């Protein structure tokens, strides 16, 4: 799959990685998703609506 | 006139047909040294002077 | 050693990598030597219109 | 920042740290990219929204 | 052609999937050489034989 690089699968991957990265940051803040024990507090607690 | 040294070759060396993402077998040699040393053969002959 | 579409790994058996693959066109090997008439090659040839 | 790195000779664990399944990258042929990135974030009131 | 790669750096199983027996090279201060080459046939007809 690398010697041929079919559809430049390899610089896509490294695209949609740096994506689900951010994508991954944004859900831990508005909607503590998946968050870090690290990371105190997400939109998403507020007692507000 | 040492002599020589040869590494005679005995091992059956193995590879195999393999698909993509397959595991590769590992393999080994054989081998039996084996050594020549040279020998003398020689005669002496006489005869009188005149 | 791995299923087709396997979870973790990409590899050119994938179905998602279909007509990325293609392979090259070439003659036909499998073709003997062209058939030409026996009887041109004992009889004697003369010029002709 | 976002850091890249590309190897063909670690080994991976497909499974679990509690339940291992290994694989050489070297021993099957296989290739890994490896990629990793590092964030901090502070809500001071999650009340305030 | 027939292509050859040489590590001290990898890991090999020296059992199988299904019984696996892992060496790190590194670890143990063995060296490896990985040997390669591809090949392709064809038979057009077995029935001529």
């Amino acid at each position: 799959t690398v010697r041929a690089n079919p559809a430049n699968y390899l610089g896509t991957m490294r695209t949609k990685v740096a994506t689900a990265i951010a994508m991954a940051f944004d859900n831990a803040a508005l909607h503590g998703t998946n968050a870090p024990s690290a990371f105190q507090g997400y939109l998403d607690q507020s007692n507000k609506t | 006139a040492t002599g020589i040294v040869i590494p005679h070759w005995t091992g059956d060396v193995s590879a195999q047909w393999i698909g993509e993402g397959d595991m590769k077998p590992i393999t080994k040699g054989n081998m039996t040294k084996r050594d020549v040393h040279p020998a003398k053969i020689a005669t002496i002959f006489v005869a009188s002077a005149e | 050693g791995f299923s087709a579409d396997h979870s973790q790994i990409a590899q050119t058996k994938d179905t998602m990598f279909t007509g990325y693959l293609d392979p090259v066109q070439a003659k036909d090997y499998f073709a003997e030597a062209e058939k030409t008439s026996i009887v041109q090659r004992v009889a004697q040839k003369i010029p002709m219109g | 920042g976002l850091s890249f790195d590309v190897t063909d000779q670690a080994t991976l664990n497909l499974g679990s740290q509690e339940s291992p399944n290994f694989v050489s990258l070297w021993q099957h042929n296989l290739v890994a990219v490896r990629v990793e990135a590092e964030y901090g974030l502070l809500i001071n009131d999650v009340n305030a929204f």
